[PDB]
């Protein structure tokens, strides 16, 4: 699909059997979701955002559908205000930035 | 609001 | 252009006769700029994301030119870590999400 930035590119994505909403964001290195279970063990994680640095549980080999694509890759859990799928996924279902 | 390094 | 995302997504911008460095974000509604002198009058506001809130100088109706193209919007300049182009901006230049 092609999305126009209008509105915030809000996508629905299927985690754990779950249906999530979260952002498609080119200005995030990585994919930060809100606080969830998530399977195994997590790694400490620094990120740096508008406001400052927060301490995030990183967990890897998440699988994550983004619009009925899959990827399969780290995703950060922390207190983020949306989630966020950053460009380590963005990359895994092919997402460029065209104009 | 804005986005992560 | 067609950006790839294996990389942050920087292009250089010209604003106000000074060539600077930025983050094409989609994840940002509004267009923030490392702290700078932008003439006219200008208000306070907050912007919030990782890490919290940040208080900003909002000036309206600003010339940036992102990569040649030319746009006019909201310029909010504050202590941010990176020159970012949000939403507000990227519309302007026609900038789509594709996959
Ligand atoms: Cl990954
Ligand atoms: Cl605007």
């Amino acid at each position: 699909p092609q999305i126009t930035l209008w509105q915030r590119p809000l996508v629905t994505i299927k985690i754990g059997g779950q249906l999530k909403e979260a952002l498609l964001d080119t200005g995030a290195d990585d994919t930060v979701l809100e606080e969830m279970n998530l399977p195994g063990r997590w790694k400490p994680k620094m990120i740096g955002g508008i406001g400052g640095f927060i301490k995030v549980r990183q967990y890897d080999q998440i699988l994550i559908e983004i619009c009925g694509h899959k990827a399969i890759g780290t995703v950060l859990v922390g207190p983020t205000p949306v989630n966020i799928i950053g460009r380590n996924l963005l990359t895994q279902i092919g997402c460029t930035l065209n104009f | 609001v804005v986005x992560a390094x």
